[PDB]
């Protein structure tokens, strides 16, 4: 079981309720939370999840993700 | 089991969201005394919540004691979490 | 709950981890929602918190693209 924090730079809501809908839908996934006066950090805490490749897909489907914390 | 006791019980899931204050207690929902569902809510406050076939309107006091109107063979308990 | 932010549990379709995964998508998706977690002895209840949530219309969008869901607690 991992936290993982990632920043993805919001151009809407369109693009918050795209991030937040991958996130959530990724296999062993507990919780997701936006979090950041922006709503562009992503808080998600599971089991199995491959953080890198949860920031590829961000990256693809919404925009220029960071990985900010593993843990 | 088929007799309540909170002091055995194991924690429930719970998630303690970040935008809003921690919740002080657990709660824990018994059919017949046998354990069915738990989380978490506020001290001092109050939820609707769906207990069987009913919906309930449950207080909670300053010491996670939970009152409500449950139907007949339900009950819902509160205790205090851990560092509170 | 306490402040501005609502809580409520919604119970989802236990059809496959991806039927809850998407339940689990469509309710983060959604508009005013600030967090999602999987709660329940059974991890097959979405608590979700945020505002100007539309818990009535969030069921209903739950039973028309996932399963069925039940609302069971508002706070």
């Amino acid at each position: 079981k991992q936290k993982i924090v990632i920043k993805v730079p919001m151009a809407s809501d369109k693009c918050r309720s795209k991030a937040m809908a991958l996130v959530a839908s990724t296999g062993g996934v507990d919780s997701v939370a936006l979090v950041g006066d922006l709503r562009d950090k992503i808080e998600v805490v599971g089991d199995g999840i491959d953080s890198i490749k949860l920031v590829s897909a961000l990256r693809k489907k919404v925009g220029h993700a960071e990985l900010l914390q593993v843990s | 089991k088929r007799a309540i006791d909170l002091s055995r019980e194991r924690d429930p899931n719970f998630f303690d969201h970040p935008g809003i204050p921690v919740p002080e207690c657990f709660w824990f929902m018994f059919k017949n005394n046998v354990r069915q569902d738990a989380g978490t809510c506020y001290s001092s406050w109050k939820m609707d919540m769906k207990v069987g076939p009913n919906w309930v309107h449950i207080k909670s006091d300053d010491n996670c004691n939970l009152s409500g109107d449950f139907p007949p063979g339900w009950i819902v308990l509160g205790k205090k979490r851990p560092g509170f």
